[PDB]
């Protein structure tokens, strides 16, 4: 059979943390948190920005990455959720993707996930680019 | 408030 | 007609700052938190020469910056730091020796958000100056 | 005898102030009416860098950048001022030592040159084995 359906196009990604045990001395950990692609491929080409809500604790909280690698490394003592803003590149004309990820320190330690970004409805052009590879 | 005279 | 007044001597004074969000490439020893560059400073118009009237400038920064008082003691008077948040800065404007005048005390507020940039053209009063000060302010230079 | 018991080793110490009233031509504020140098040594000023990497004096609120680090001997700061405060001393140790820092206070002391000055001696209990060949290596 055949039916027409809304489009829907997605993209694989992997975010997530790293961690070790060791900058005040209250901090026990250095960490890494980051989203990136499937066998660490590009995905700035649909990615403008991430951008990383920390603690209140931290100096100036929110982190911008605008370029790749998506990551930043910090020091700390304790667990948290980090808010994880993604900008999407303008041809998109996308709303910010909102989602969270709870730093995990200990148990090298890491919390990693594997999912998709589904983009549903996009326009001719973000759908060249998705195409793009 | 930490004190500081001509002398203490 | 005509009458006696107390003598004033103004100087004209340009003060305020620059600040520009940082790329890719930071300074080396900069935090990581920081995203922006800035520049505070005291100078003349057209960038004409202040240091004949003035000794030395003294910015003090937020107390989260490390050695917060930055003194200015020859010209160009101006500092450059980086930051990522707006705070207001202290500055002190020290007159030559032979002003035997006090301090000259006030402030800024640092802009960083819509290059930005706060600048201010505004001039230093002078009242009841001494001969010799005068001679100097009246110097052009 | 004989018995086991906790590895403590001691270095004697020297800190303090010294202080003098200035004379007619002052180096500086207009307000200020003594010199000072506030200080920690080593014993006929041998050296005590070996063992101590840096020394931060943090004076009062009323002075510009009240927090001093001085991270090479000599391990001393000269100003001038009108008061006198307590003046709060960590001395930080060579990162070999692994230890925390070592908090103290002095006095300043401007009145009855004028001076305040102790004589005492560091002691490292526990230090670990490279520490104790550096505290060693006299
Ligand atoms: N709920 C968390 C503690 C919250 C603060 C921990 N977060 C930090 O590591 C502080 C870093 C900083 O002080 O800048 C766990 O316990």
């Amino acid at each position: 059979g055949a039916r027409i359906k809304t489009l829907s196009v997605s993209r694989p990604i992997i975010y997530g943390n790293t961690a070790k045990k060791m900058a005040p001395a209250e901090h026990t950990h250095l960490w890494t948190i980051f989203v990136r692609g499937p066998q660490n491929e590009d995905i700035s080409y649909f990615i403008k920005k991430v951008v990383f809500k920390l603690h209140d604790t931290y100096p100036n909280p929110v982190r911008s990455i605008e370029a790749p690698p998506f990551e930043l490394t910090e020091t700390g003592w304790g667990e948290f959720d980090i808010n994880i803003k993604v900008y999407f590149v303008e041809e998109a004309n996308e709303k910010v993707l909102n989602f969270y990820h709870r730093l995990r320190l200990h148990p090298e330690v890491s919390s990693v996930y594997f999912d998709e970004i589904v983009f549903n409805e996009p326009n001719e052009e973000f759908f060249k680019i998705l195409m793009s590879r | 408030i930490m004190p500081k005279d001509i002398q203490l």
